[PDB]
Protein backbone atom coordinates (compact mmCIF):
# COMPACT_ATOMS: atom_id res chain seq x y z
CA UNK A 1 0.00 0.00 0.00
CA UNK A 2 1.37 3.52 -0.90
CA UNK A 3 -0.16 7.12 -0.78
CA UNK A 4 -0.56 9.41 -3.94
CA UNK B 1 -47.26 11.42 -28.62
CA UNK B 2 -47.93 10.48 -25.01
CA UNK B 3 -46.65 11.99 -21.75
CA UNK B 4 -42.87 12.46 -21.74
CA UNK B 5 -40.51 12.76 -18.77
CA UNK B 6 -37.05 14.31 -18.58
CA UNK B 7 -34.96 13.49 -15.59
CA UNK B 8 -32.29 11.51 -17.34
CA UNK B 9 -29.51 12.72 -19.62
CA UNK B 10 -29.96 11.87 -23.29
CA UNK B 11 -27.35 9.18 -23.88
CA UNK B 12 -28.43 7.94 -27.32
CA UNK B 13 -26.32 10.30 -29.41
CA UNK B 14 -24.30 8.45 -32.14
CA UNK B 15 -21.27 8.34 -29.80
CA UNK B 16 -21.07 7.97 -26.00
CA UNK B 17 -18.14 10.39 -26.13
CA UNK B 18 -14.47 10.63 -25.22
CA UNK B 19 -12.74 9.04 -22.24
CA UNK B 20 -9.40 10.77 -21.73
CA UNK B 21 -7.09 8.92 -19.32
CA UNK B 22 -4.03 10.79 -18.10
CA UNK B 23 -1.72 8.26 -16.53
CA UNK B 24 1.23 9.84 -14.76
CA UNK B 25 3.70 7.25 -13.48
CA UNK B 26 7.22 8.71 -13.74
CA UNK B 27 8.08 12.22 -12.56
CA UNK B 28 11.02 14.51 -13.34
CA UNK B 29 13.72 14.02 -10.70
CA UNK B 30 13.72 17.73 -9.79
CA UNK B 31 10.11 17.61 -8.64
CA UNK B 32 11.09 15.09 -5.96
CA UNK B 33 7.99 12.98 -6.64
CA UNK B 34 8.09 9.21 -6.40
CA UNK B 35 7.05 6.86 -9.20
CA UNK B 36 3.43 5.77 -8.89
CA UNK B 37 3.77 1.98 -9.00
CA UNK B 38 0.62 0.13 -9.99
CA UNK B 39 -0.89 3.04 -11.87
CA UNK B 40 -0.52 1.13 -15.18
CA UNK B 41 -2.87 -1.58 -13.84
CA UNK B 42 -5.30 1.27 -13.22
CA UNK B 43 -4.94 2.84 -16.67
CA UNK B 44 -5.43 -0.56 -18.29
CA UNK B 45 -8.48 -1.38 -16.17
CA UNK B 46 -10.14 1.97 -16.98
CA UNK B 47 -9.34 1.58 -20.66
CA UNK B 48 -11.08 -1.82 -20.79
CA UNK B 49 -13.95 -0.72 -18.58
CA UNK B 50 -14.80 2.38 -20.56
CA UNK B 51 -14.23 0.62 -23.87
CA UNK B 52 -17.10 -1.68 -22.87
CA UNK B 53 -19.27 1.37 -22.19
CA UNK B 54 -18.49 2.33 -25.82
CA UNK B 55 -16.41 5.41 -24.99
CA UNK B 56 -13.69 6.48 -27.39
CA UNK B 57 -10.79 6.01 -24.97
CA UNK B 58 -7.51 7.92 -25.36
CA UNK B 59 -4.68 6.97 -22.97
CA UNK B 60 -1.89 9.44 -22.30
CA UNK B 61 1.18 8.67 -20.25
CA UNK B 62 3.58 10.89 -18.35
CA UNK B 63 2.44 14.35 -19.41
CA UNK B 64 4.12 17.56 -18.32
CA UNK B 65 1.86 20.20 -16.79
CA UNK B 66 2.12 22.02 -20.15
CA UNK B 67 1.03 18.93 -22.04
CA UNK B 68 -1.92 18.39 -19.71
CA UNK B 69 -3.25 21.92 -20.25
CA UNK B 70 -2.77 21.87 -24.04
CA UNK B 71 -4.37 18.39 -24.31
CA UNK B 72 -7.41 19.51 -22.31
CA UNK B 73 -7.58 22.72 -24.37
CA UNK B 74 -7.48 20.79 -27.64
CA UNK B 75 -10.01 18.18 -26.55
CA UNK B 76 -12.38 20.94 -25.41
CA UNK B 77 -12.13 22.61 -28.83
CA UNK B 78 -13.28 19.47 -30.67
CA UNK B 79 -16.82 19.18 -31.96
CA UNK B 80 -18.63 16.99 -29.44
CA UNK B 81 -22.02 17.52 -31.12
CA UNK B 82 -22.51 13.80 -31.81
CA UNK B 83 -21.24 12.73 -28.37
CA UNK B 84 -23.47 12.14 -25.33
CA UNK B 85 -20.92 12.90 -22.66
CA UNK B 86 -17.33 13.58 -21.67
CA UNK B 87 -15.11 11.66 -19.26
CA UNK B 88 -11.64 12.55 -18.08
CA UNK B 89 -9.59 10.39 -15.74
CA UNK B 90 -6.64 11.80 -13.80
CA UNK B 91 -4.10 9.48 -12.24
CA UNK B 92 -1.21 11.30 -10.57
CA UNK B 93 0.16 12.87 -7.42
CA UNK B 94 -2.04 15.59 -6.04
CA UNK B 95 -3.04 17.96 -3.33
CA UNK B 96 -6.36 19.60 -2.59
CA UNK B 97 -7.54 21.28 -5.78
CA UNK B 98 -4.36 20.24 -7.58
CA UNK B 99 -3.09 17.56 -9.99
CA UNK B 100 0.56 17.02 -10.93
CA UNK B 101 2.05 16.98 -14.37
CA UNK B 102 5.39 15.19 -14.52
CA UNK B 103 7.24 18.51 -14.06
CA UNK B 104 4.91 20.37 -11.70
CA UNK B 105 1.29 21.05 -10.63
CA UNK B 106 -1.86 21.99 -12.51
CA UNK B 107 -4.89 23.65 -10.94
CA UNK B 108 -7.82 21.28 -11.35
CA UNK B 109 -10.02 24.35 -11.90
CA UNK B 110 -7.81 25.23 -14.88
CA UNK B 111 -8.47 21.85 -16.48
CA UNK B 112 -12.20 21.81 -15.84
CA UNK B 113 -12.84 25.43 -16.92
CA UNK B 114 -12.13 24.40 -20.54
CA UNK B 115 -15.36 22.45 -20.44
CA UNK B 116 -17.60 25.07 -18.79
CA UNK B 117 -21.02 25.42 -20.38
CA UNK B 118 -20.10 28.75 -21.97
CA UNK B 119 -16.64 27.61 -23.15
CA UNK B 120 -17.41 24.22 -24.75
CA UNK B 121 -20.73 24.65 -26.51
CA UNK B 122 -20.97 21.16 -28.03
CA UNK B 123 -20.96 19.83 -24.45
CA UNK B 124 -23.42 22.32 -22.92
CA UNK B 125 -26.23 20.40 -21.19
CA UNK B 126 -24.27 17.13 -21.34
CA UNK B 127 -22.59 15.32 -18.43
CA UNK B 128 -18.88 16.11 -17.94
CA UNK B 129 -17.26 13.54 -15.65
CA UNK B 130 -13.94 14.05 -13.92
CA UNK B 131 -12.57 11.02 -12.10
CA UNK B 132 -9.57 11.87 -9.95
CA UNK B 133 -7.20 9.38 -8.35
CA UNK B 134 -4.89 11.66 -6.42
CA UNK B 135 -4.23 12.90 -2.92
CA UNK B 136 -6.27 15.83 -1.57
CA UNK B 137 -4.00 16.46 1.40
CA UNK B 138 -1.99 14.56 4.02
CA UNK B 139 -4.61 13.45 6.52
CA UNK B 140 -4.97 9.77 7.36
CA UNK B 141 -8.21 8.03 8.22
CA UNK B 142 -7.64 5.76 11.22
CA UNK B 143 -11.13 4.29 10.93
CA UNK B 144 -13.42 2.94 13.64
CA UNK B 145 -14.29 -0.71 14.36
CA UNK B 146 -17.77 -1.61 13.13
CA UNK B 147 -28.11 33.56 -19.15
CA UNK B 148 -30.08 30.32 -18.65
CA UNK B 149 -27.98 27.45 -17.20
CA UNK B 150 -25.00 27.79 -14.86
CA UNK B 151 -21.58 27.30 -16.47
CA UNK B 152 -20.70 24.96 -13.60
CA UNK B 153 -23.82 22.78 -14.13
CA UNK B 154 -23.54 19.22 -15.49
CA UNK B 155 -20.14 18.45 -13.93
CA UNK B 156 -19.45 15.39 -11.77
CA UNK B 157 -16.29 15.01 -9.73
CA UNK B 158 -15.65 11.46 -8.63
CA UNK B 159 -12.87 11.97 -6.10
CA UNK B 160 -10.91 8.95 -4.91
CA UNK B 161 -10.78 10.32 -1.35
CA UNK B 162 -12.32 12.79 1.14
CA UNK B 163 -11.20 16.46 1.11
CA UNK B 164 -7.90 16.95 2.94
CA UNK B 165 -6.97 13.25 2.91
CA UNK B 166 -4.33 11.01 1.31
CA UNK B 167 -5.51 8.58 -1.34
CA UNK B 168 -4.27 5.00 -1.31
CA UNK B 169 -2.71 3.12 -4.21
CA UNK B 170 -1.55 -0.50 -4.21
CA UNK B 171 1.56 -1.03 -6.35
CA UNK B 172 0.43 -4.54 -7.31
CA UNK B 173 -3.38 -4.29 -7.53
CA UNK B 174 -3.71 -0.62 -8.49
CA UNK B 175 -5.43 2.10 -6.49
CA UNK B 176 -8.30 1.24 -4.13
CA UNK B 177 -10.62 3.70 -5.88
CA UNK B 178 -9.96 2.77 -9.46
CA UNK B 179 -10.09 -0.99 -8.71
CA UNK B 180 -13.48 -0.52 -7.06
CA UNK B 181 -14.72 1.88 -9.72
CA UNK B 182 -14.04 -0.49 -12.60
CA UNK B 183 -15.51 -3.52 -10.80
CA UNK B 184 -18.72 -1.59 -10.02
CA UNK B 185 -19.02 -0.17 -13.53
CA UNK B 186 -18.50 -3.75 -14.82
CA UNK B 187 -21.22 -5.28 -12.67
CA UNK B 188 -23.75 -2.44 -12.50
CA UNK B 189 -23.41 -0.13 -15.54
CA UNK B 190 -26.21 -1.92 -17.39
CA UNK B 191 -28.73 -1.48 -14.57
CA UNK B 192 -27.90 1.25 -12.01
CA UNK B 193 -27.86 5.06 -12.32
CA UNK B 194 -24.33 6.50 -12.01
CA UNK B 195 -24.75 7.99 -8.50
CA UNK B 196 -25.90 4.60 -7.23
CA UNK B 197 -22.92 2.93 -8.87
CA UNK B 198 -20.56 5.46 -7.24
CA UNK B 199 -22.23 4.83 -3.89
CA UNK B 200 -21.46 1.11 -4.23
CA UNK B 201 -17.91 2.25 -5.00
CA UNK B 202 -17.86 4.25 -1.71
CA UNK B 203 -18.88 1.16 0.26
CA UNK B 204 -16.44 -1.17 -1.47
CA UNK B 205 -13.54 1.15 -0.68
CA UNK B 206 -14.78 1.88 2.82
CA UNK B 207 -15.31 -1.78 3.72
CA UNK B 208 -12.91 -3.98 1.74
CA UNK B 209 -9.66 -1.99 1.97
CA UNK B 210 -7.23 -1.26 4.81
CA UNK B 211 -3.56 -0.26 4.56
CA UNK B 212 -0.80 -2.53 5.76
CA UNK B 213 2.45 -0.70 6.53
CA UNK B 214 5.66 -1.38 8.42
CA UNK B 215 5.45 2.31 9.33
CA UNK B 216 3.03 2.74 12.26
CA UNK B 217 1.99 6.19 10.99
CA UNK B 218 0.59 4.78 7.75
CA UNK B 219 -0.61 1.42 9.06
CA UNK B 220 -4.22 0.24 9.37
CA UNK B 221 -5.69 3.31 7.65
CA UNK B 222 -9.02 3.54 5.84
CA UNK B 223 -10.38 5.54 2.89
CA UNK B 224 -13.74 6.94 1.78
CA UNK B 225 -14.09 8.49 -1.71
CA UNK B 226 -16.05 11.64 -2.34
CA UNK B 227 -18.76 12.09 -4.95
CA UNK B 228 -19.11 15.74 -5.86
CA UNK B 229 -22.10 16.18 -8.14
CA UNK B 230 -23.24 19.25 -10.02
CA UNK B 231 -25.33 17.10 -12.35
CA UNK B 232 -28.89 18.17 -13.14
CA UNK B 233 -30.11 14.77 -14.32
CA UNK B 234 -29.80 11.05 -13.73
CA UNK B 235 -27.07 9.38 -15.78
CA UNK B 236 -27.52 5.85 -17.12
CA UNK B 237 -24.79 4.53 -19.41
CA UNK B 238 -27.32 2.44 -21.34
CA UNK B 239 -30.35 3.57 -23.33
CA UNK B 240 -33.58 1.90 -24.48
CA UNK C 1 -35.10 -16.74 5.46
CA UNK C 2 -34.62 -15.95 1.78
CA UNK C 3 -31.90 -13.97 -0.01
CA UNK C 4 -31.26 -10.57 1.59
CA UNK C 5 -29.71 -7.46 0.06
CA UNK C 6 -28.03 -4.51 1.75
CA UNK C 7 -27.53 -1.41 -0.29
CA UNK C 8 -29.88 0.84 1.57
CA UNK C 9 -29.49 2.40 5.01
CA UNK C 10 -31.72 0.91 7.70
CA UNK C 11 -34.29 3.64 8.31
CA UNK C 12 -36.82 1.73 10.43
CA UNK C 13 -35.34 2.50 13.83
CA UNK C 14 -37.99 3.80 16.33
CA UNK C 15 -37.03 7.41 15.45
CA UNK C 16 -35.90 8.95 12.14
CA UNK C 17 -33.56 11.13 14.20
CA UNK C 18 -32.79 14.77 14.91
CA UNK C 19 -33.01 17.68 12.49
CA UNK C 20 -31.05 20.59 13.92
CA UNK C 21 -31.71 23.89 12.12
CA UNK C 22 -29.35 26.75 12.87
CA UNK C 23 -30.95 29.91 11.57
CA UNK C 24 -28.66 32.91 11.72
CA UNK C 25 -30.42 36.12 10.70
CA UNK C 26 -28.99 38.99 12.77
CA UNK C 27 -25.26 39.50 13.27
CA UNK C 28 -23.29 41.51 15.85
CA UNK C 29 -22.58 44.98 14.46
CA UNK C 30 -18.81 44.56 14.93
CA UNK C 31 -18.68 41.65 12.50
CA UNK C 32 -19.91 43.95 9.74
CA UNK C 33 -22.28 41.28 8.41
CA UNK C 34 -25.66 42.18 6.97
CA UNK C 35 -28.95 40.73 8.18
CA UNK C 36 -30.03 37.71 6.15
CA UNK C 37 -33.54 38.73 5.10
CA UNK C 38 -35.80 35.84 4.11
CA UNK C 39 -33.92 33.26 6.13
CA UNK C 40 -36.93 32.85 8.46
CA UNK C 41 -39.04 31.66 5.49
CA UNK C 42 -36.30 29.09 4.98
CA UNK C 43 -36.17 27.95 8.62
CA UNK C 44 -39.95 27.61 8.68
CA UNK C 45 -40.05 25.67 5.40
CA UNK C 46 -37.37 23.22 6.58
CA UNK C 47 -39.10 22.79 9.92
CA UNK C 48 -42.37 21.80 8.22
CA UNK C 49 -40.66 19.69 5.58
CA UNK C 50 -38.61 17.64 8.00
CA UNK C 51 -41.49 17.38 10.47
CA UNK C 52 -43.37 15.53 7.73
CA UNK C 53 -40.41 13.17 7.34
CA UNK C 54 -40.88 12.47 11.08
CA UNK C 55 -37.62 14.07 12.20
CA UNK C 56 -37.41 15.56 15.68
CA UNK C 57 -36.76 19.15 14.55
CA UNK C 58 -34.97 21.66 16.80
CA UNK C 59 -34.78 25.26 15.52
CA UNK C 60 -32.09 27.57 16.86
CA UNK C 61 -31.86 31.24 16.01
CA UNK C 62 -28.96 33.66 16.06
CA UNK C 63 -26.23 31.58 17.70
CA UNK C 64 -22.77 32.88 18.49
CA UNK C 65 -19.87 30.80 17.20
CA UNK C 66 -19.47 29.56 20.79
CA UNK C 67 -23.11 28.51 20.96
CA UNK C 68 -22.85 26.68 17.64
CA UNK C 69 -19.88 24.59 18.78
CA UNK C 70 -21.36 23.77 22.20
CA UNK C 71 -24.76 22.87 20.65
CA UNK C 72 -23.12 20.53 18.13
CA UNK C 73 -20.96 19.06 20.91
CA UNK C 74 -24.00 18.43 23.11
CA UNK C 75 -26.12 16.96 20.32
CA UNK C 76 -23.26 14.63 19.36
CA UNK C 77 -23.02 13.39 22.96
CA UNK C 78 -26.68 12.31 23.03
CA UNK C 79 -27.64 8.68 22.68
CA UNK C 80 -28.78 8.29 19.08
CA UNK C 81 -29.11 4.49 19.39
CA UNK C 82 -32.84 4.53 18.55
CA UNK C 83 -32.43 7.06 15.71
CA UNK C 84 -31.92 6.15 12.04
CA UNK C 85 -30.05 9.25 10.99
CA UNK C 86 -28.86 12.76 11.75
CA UNK C 87 -29.58 15.99 9.89
CA UNK C 88 -28.12 19.41 10.52
CA UNK C 89 -29.10 22.51 8.57
CA UNK C 90 -26.90 25.61 8.52
CA UNK C 91 -28.30 28.93 7.37
CA UNK C 92 -25.82 31.80 7.67
CA UNK C 93 -23.09 33.82 6.02
CA UNK C 94 -20.17 31.73 4.91
CA UNK C 95 -16.99 31.27 2.99
CA UNK C 96 -15.38 28.14 1.63
CA UNK C 97 -15.12 25.65 4.49
CA UNK C 98 -16.60 28.17 6.90
CA UNK C 99 -19.93 29.04 8.56
CA UNK C 100 -20.61 32.20 10.59
CA UNK C 101 -21.89 32.42 14.11
CA UNK C 102 -23.42 35.79 14.92
CA UNK C 103 -20.09 37.00 16.35
CA UNK C 104 -17.58 35.30 14.06
CA UNK C 105 -16.73 32.19 11.98
CA UNK C 106 -16.76 28.47 12.69
CA UNK C 107 -14.78 25.88 10.73
CA UNK C 108 -17.28 23.51 9.16
CA UNK C 109 -14.79 20.70 9.82
CA UNK C 110 -15.01 21.56 13.53
CA UNK C 111 -18.77 21.07 13.51
CA UNK C 112 -18.76 17.86 11.50
CA UNK C 113 -15.87 16.20 13.41
CA UNK C 114 -18.18 15.84 16.44
CA UNK C 115 -20.11 13.27 14.45
CA UNK C 116 -17.18 11.26 13.06
CA UNK C 117 -17.64 7.50 13.22
CA UNK C 118 -15.14 7.17 16.06
CA UNK C 119 -16.46 10.17 18.03
CA UNK C 120 -20.25 9.59 17.96
CA UNK C 121 -20.70 5.85 18.34
CA UNK C 122 -24.52 5.79 18.37
CA UNK C 123 -24.37 7.27 14.86
CA UNK C 124 -21.61 5.03 13.43
CA UNK C 125 -22.86 3.40 10.21
CA UNK C 126 -25.83 5.79 9.99
CA UNK C 127 -26.28 8.67 7.53
CA UNK C 128 -25.17 12.10 8.81
CA UNK C 129 -26.57 14.86 6.60
CA UNK C 130 -25.26 18.41 6.57
CA UNK C 131 -27.27 20.87 4.50
CA UNK C 132 -25.50 24.20 4.11
CA UNK C 133 -27.05 27.40 2.81
CA UNK C 134 -24.09 29.74 2.80
CA UNK C 135 -21.56 31.29 0.47
CA UNK C 136 -18.45 29.30 -0.48
CA UNK C 137 -16.61 32.27 -1.95
CA UNK C 138 -17.24 35.37 -4.06
CA UNK C 139 -17.44 34.01 -7.59
CA UNK C 140 -20.52 34.68 -9.70
CA UNK C 141 -21.97 32.32 -12.27
CA UNK C 142 -22.87 34.30 -15.38
CA UNK C 143 -24.52 31.28 -16.98
CA UNK C 144 -24.84 30.34 -20.65
CA UNK C 145 -27.97 30.48 -22.83
CA UNK C 146 -29.45 27.04 -23.42
CA UNK C 147 -10.05 -0.20 12.18
CA UNK C 148 -12.95 -1.21 9.89
CA UNK C 149 -14.92 1.76 8.50
CA UNK C 150 -13.55 5.24 7.75
CA UNK C 151 -14.44 7.94 10.28
CA UNK C 152 -15.44 10.17 7.36
CA UNK C 153 -17.81 7.54 5.89
CA UNK C 154 -21.61 8.03 5.96
CA UNK C 155 -21.54 11.84 5.67
CA UNK C 156 -23.48 13.80 3.05
CA UNK C 157 -22.88 17.47 2.38
CA UNK C 158 -25.69 19.12 0.49
CA UNK C 159 -24.10 22.44 -0.44
CA UNK C 160 -26.32 25.23 -1.72
CA UNK C 161 -23.68 26.29 -4.27
CA UNK C 162 -20.52 25.22 -6.16
CA UNK C 163 -17.10 25.54 -4.47
CA UNK C 164 -15.76 29.10 -4.61
CA UNK C 165 -19.14 30.66 -5.47
CA UNK C 166 -21.68 32.99 -3.84
CA UNK C 167 -25.00 31.47 -2.83
CA UNK C 168 -28.22 33.32 -3.59
CA UNK C 169 -30.99 34.15 -1.13
CA UNK C 170 -34.26 35.92 -1.90
CA UNK C 171 -35.41 38.17 0.95
CA UNK C 172 -39.08 37.48 0.16
CA UNK C 173 -39.13 33.85 -1.04
CA UNK C 174 -36.14 32.51 0.90
CA UNK C 175 -32.95 31.08 -0.56
CA UNK C 176 -32.99 29.39 -3.99
CA UNK C 177 -31.51 26.19 -2.55
CA UNK C 178 -33.72 25.76 0.46
CA UNK C 179 -36.90 26.63 -1.50
CA UNK C 180 -36.01 23.97 -4.06
CA UNK C 181 -34.89 21.47 -1.45
CA UNK C 182 -38.14 21.58 0.49
CA UNK C 183 -40.32 21.42 -2.65
CA UNK C 184 -38.41 18.36 -3.90
CA UNK C 185 -38.47 16.62 -0.53
CA UNK C 186 -42.24 17.36 -0.43
CA UNK C 187 -42.96 15.87 -3.84
CA UNK C 188 -40.41 13.05 -4.00
CA UNK C 189 -39.45 11.89 -0.48
CA UNK C 190 -41.95 9.03 -0.58
CA UNK C 191 -40.59 7.57 -3.82
CA UNK C 192 -37.04 8.67 -4.78
CA UNK C 193 -33.65 7.87 -3.21
CA UNK C 194 -32.03 10.95 -1.63
CA UNK C 195 -29.32 11.45 -4.30
CA UNK C 196 -32.02 11.48 -6.98
CA UNK C 197 -34.02 14.00 -4.98
CA UNK C 198 -30.94 16.23 -4.62
CA UNK C 199 -30.32 15.94 -8.35
CA UNK C 200 -33.84 17.26 -9.02
CA UNK C 201 -32.89 20.05 -6.61
CA UNK C 202 -29.78 20.82 -8.73
CA UNK C 203 -31.93 21.14 -11.86
CA UNK C 204 -34.61 23.26 -10.22
CA UNK C 205 -32.01 25.75 -9.00
CA UNK C 206 -30.05 25.64 -12.24
CA UNK C 207 -33.11 26.16 -14.45
CA UNK C 208 -35.77 28.14 -12.57
CA UNK C 209 -33.68 30.83 -10.84
CA UNK C 210 -31.78 33.88 -12.09
CA UNK C 211 -30.76 36.98 -10.13
CA UNK C 212 -32.24 40.37 -10.87
CA UNK C 213 -30.10 43.26 -9.66
CA UNK C 214 -29.82 46.99 -10.27
CA UNK C 215 -26.09 46.39 -9.89
CA UNK C 216 -24.69 45.07 -13.19
CA UNK C 217 -22.05 43.01 -11.33
CA UNK C 218 -24.67 40.90 -9.56
CA UNK C 219 -27.32 40.89 -12.29
CA UNK C 220 -28.49 37.89 -14.34
CA UNK C 221 -26.40 35.37 -12.40
CA UNK C 222 -27.06 31.64 -12.05
CA UNK C 223 -26.42 29.01 -9.37
CA UNK C 224 -25.74 25.27 -9.23
CA UNK C 225 -25.67 23.47 -5.85
CA UNK C 226 -23.12 20.84 -5.00
CA UNK C 227 -23.86 17.38 -3.65
CA UNK C 228 -20.86 16.04 -1.78
CA UNK C 229 -21.50 12.42 -0.82
CA UNK C 230 -19.45 10.15 1.39
CA UNK C 231 -22.45 7.85 1.86
CA UNK C 232 -21.95 4.10 1.52
CA UNK C 233 -25.59 3.24 0.92
CA UNK C 234 -28.78 4.45 -0.72
CA UNK C 235 -30.97 6.59 1.53
CA UNK C 236 -34.76 6.40 1.31
CA UNK C 237 -36.72 8.41 3.88
CA UNK C 238 -39.51 5.83 3.86
CA UNK C 239 -39.40 2.15 4.79
CA UNK C 240 -41.56 -0.89 3.97
CA UNK D 1 -32.10 38.67 -4.75
CA UNK D 2 -29.13 38.94 -2.27
CA UNK D 3 -25.85 36.88 -1.74
CA UNK D 4 -24.98 35.00 1.59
Amino acid sequence: DEVD
Amino acid sequence: SGISLDNSYKMDYPEMGLCIIINNKNFHKSTGMTSRSGTDVDAANLRETFRNLKYEVRNKNDLTREEIVELMRDVSKEDHSKRSSFVCVLLSHGEEGIIFGTNGPVDLKKIVNFFRGDRCRSLTGKPKLFIIQACRGTELDCGIETHKIPVEADFLYAYSTAPGYYSWRNSKDGSWFIQSLCAMLKQYADKLEFMHILTRVNRKVATEFESFSFDATFHAKKQIPCIVSMLTKELYFYHL
